[PDB]
């Protein structure tokens, strides 16, 4: 039971994290476009689910230029990377276990 | 909102849209012959060698019926007056005829293979 | 052949030799002492077999 | 430069007769087209070497021997 | 505000800065050239550009900071040259977005020929954008890409007052 | 295949093949398997067979 549940939780967390990376990716890419309605439905929900996290960190980057923050992108990329880690390479011969996620 | 001095020409976005779609459609039409509503896309109507052979045929036939010795006109040019080799004497027509297969084309595969 | 495999790809070492001296194993419950260094699933031979199986699949 | 060089290079008829009569055994206007150009080139090259020898190299050889490597 | 035309040294500098996105997508050229051999010269053209853009790890970030702080905001340079510099930077960002996309493909798609189609389309789209912008840079004109050039105009007029 | 220009982009009747075969250059799983370092990310006992069973199912092995 514990192994199946642990694997399921890992997969679900990985999926949720990938989705949140997609959401942040969207935030950057739209931040390129200035004449948006951030109000209108679709935009409102995206901001919402990204509302608090960017609201966490709007005090480290000084208001040098109010136009854009890439910072969440590097942050969460490294975060899921550590998730891979905290959970070139010289081998004796070509390792097959490096083509797995 | 400032674009430029308006004396320097601006190309519209429709020009790039047509360029992008036309390049992609040309590649797709070259990969699949027979599926362009049952047809394919060619880059010419007649082979230049075919046209020149027809024109030489009619020219020497008209020369012969007028009571003269017929002359063949050569693509590329006539002979050089030298004395060291046959290939140097007839270099221009040889140079035209050596380029036959890439002039006919195409330089891409003629049939589709699925990798 | 071996000649063809030698002409395609070489190891390109850069950090010394990939192969190292072999470590004999003993079992806890002829004239020649036989090699038992590959009686493990973490060795070089198990890696080669596993790589071939992945390629077939 | 093109016309200024062509003033140095381009020979007259006497150089062309001179360059034809020693390289070949025959006087000009008795030759193939490719072997007329050899005589014309030899006359022009002789004019170039003569100009460089008497007009550029007569006063630049004052021997400041230095500046080796 | 300088409204004069481009002259030749600005055209040469802009052509090199346009060679930068080609360097960033040049790995995937084999997946397009295999099908269309007439473009095989694009396999070999960018090799010293690849060498010089990778002399140091911090070289392209230095290039981006130097161009943005010394060309785009400087109002004495003519406006069309700053337009072409910012176009090169935007095409570089688009290519880096494509690289980020290809490094997050799932493992099932990655072991199919769909990955080969994706690689070929990456190279071909960046190549088409680069060739179009280089043609209009050698002419000396403005070229308007959809969804890109309006941001370029806004960034130029924003970087300009980026002082007061 | 790092020492060679390991692709085939040949024209009309000019193809030449010497120890890099036609099938290795441009056919199928041979061509696909030679280019596998494009698709590396950048235990070995049990999880290998479980992941291969769940991900790449085929009845000639798994049925
Ligand atoms: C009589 C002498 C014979 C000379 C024949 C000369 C042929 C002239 C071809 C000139 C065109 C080549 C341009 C020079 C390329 C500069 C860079 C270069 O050297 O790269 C050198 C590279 C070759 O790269 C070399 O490759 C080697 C592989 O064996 C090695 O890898 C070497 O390291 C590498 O340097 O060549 C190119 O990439 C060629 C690309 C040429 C295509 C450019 C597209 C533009 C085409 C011209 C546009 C015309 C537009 C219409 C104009 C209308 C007027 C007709």
């Amino acid at each position: 039971l514990t192994s199946v549940y642990a694997r399921t939780f890992e997969r679900a967390a990985f999926g949720f994290a990938k989705m949140y990376l997609f959401c942040l990716f969207m935030r950057v890419l739209l931040s390129w476009f200035p004449s948006i309605d951030w109000n209108s439905q679709p935009w409102a929900f995206l901001r919402l689910i990204t509302e608090p996290y960017l609201q966490i960190y709007r005090g480290i980057l000084p208001p040098l230029f109010g136009q854009l923050d890439f910072t969440p992108l590097f942050g969460f990329l490294i975060l899921q990377d550590v998730v891979e880690l905290m959970s070139s390479m010289f081998w004796t011969t070509t390792d097959i276990m490096c083509y797995f996620d | 909102v400032y674009k430029g001095p308006a004396s320097i020409p601006h190309a519209s976005a429709e020009v790039f849209g047509a360029f992008f779609l036309a390049t992609n459609t040309a590649l797709l039409a070259h990969m699949f012959p027979g599926k362009l509503f049952g047809s394919e896309l060619h880059v010419r109507k007649w082979d230049p060698d075919y046209l020149a052979s027809c024109c030489n045929e009619q020219g020497m036939r008209r020369e012969a019926l007028s009571g003269k010795k017929p002359n063949l006109w050569l693509l590329g040019g006539g002979p050089r007056l030298v004395n060291d080799s046959w290939e140097r004497m007839w270099w221009n027509n040889l140079h035209w005829k050596r380029w036959k297969v890439p002039r006919t084309g195409p330089a891409f595969p003629q049939d589709m293979y699925w990798q | 052949t071996l000649r063809w495999r030698k002409t395609l790809y070489v190891a390109s070492l850069r950090r010394g030799f990939r192969k190292k001296s072999r470590k004999q194993r003993i079992l806890v419950m002829s004239l020649i002492t036989k090699p038992t260094h590959s009686y493990t699933v973490l060795g070089k031979r198990a890696s080669r077999y596993r790589h071939q199986i992945y390629k077939d699949v | 430069t093109v016309a200024a060089g062509a003033a140095i290079v381009v020979p007259s008829g006497k150089q062309v007769e001179a360059a034809s009569l020693d390289i070949y055994g025959r006087p000009p206007s008795q030759l193939l087209p490719n072997e007329r150009r050899a005589a014309e080139f030899a006359a022009g090259h002789r004019r170039w070497k003569g100009f460089v020898d008497n007009s550029i190299y007569s006063w630049t050889r004052t021997l400041p021997g230095h500046d080796n490597p | 505000r300088n409204e004069g035309p481009m002259t030749w040294p600005w055209k040469l500098m802009c052509a090199i800065l346009y060679m930068l996105p080609w360097v960033d997508v040049t790995e995937k050229t084999v997946y397009f050239v295999e099908r269309f051999p007439a473009f095989v010269w694009t396999e070999y053209f960018s090799e010293p550009f690849e060498h010089w853009y990778n002399i140091h790890e911090y070289a392209p970030l230095f290039i981006f900071f130097a161009t943005y702080l010394g060309i785009v905001r400087n109002k004495k340079i003519p406006h069309v040259a700053r337009y072409h510099v910012m176009m090169g930077v935007m095409l570089d960002i688009v290519a880096m977005i494509l690289i980020v996309t290809e490094e997050n493909l799932p493992t099932g798609v990655l072991w199919t020929p769909w990955s080969d189609l994706f690689y070929a389309l990456m190279f071909w789209f960046i190549f088409l954008l680069v060739i179009y912008c280089l043609f209009f840079c050698f002419l000396g004109w403005y070229c308007e890409i959809p969804l890109i050039s309006e941001g370029v105009y806004l960034q130029i007029e924003q970087a300009e007052q980026l002082g007061q | 295949l790092i020492k060679y220009q390991a692709f085939d982009a040949s024209t009309y009747d000019q193809g030449v093949y010497d120890f890099l075969t036609i099938e290795d250059l441009n056919y199928g799983f041979d061509r696909f398997w030679l280019r596998r370092k494009m698709r590396n990310h950048q235990g070995p006992r049990v999880e290998f067979f479980r992941i291969l069973f769940e991900q790449f199912y085929h009845p000639n092995f798994h049925d």
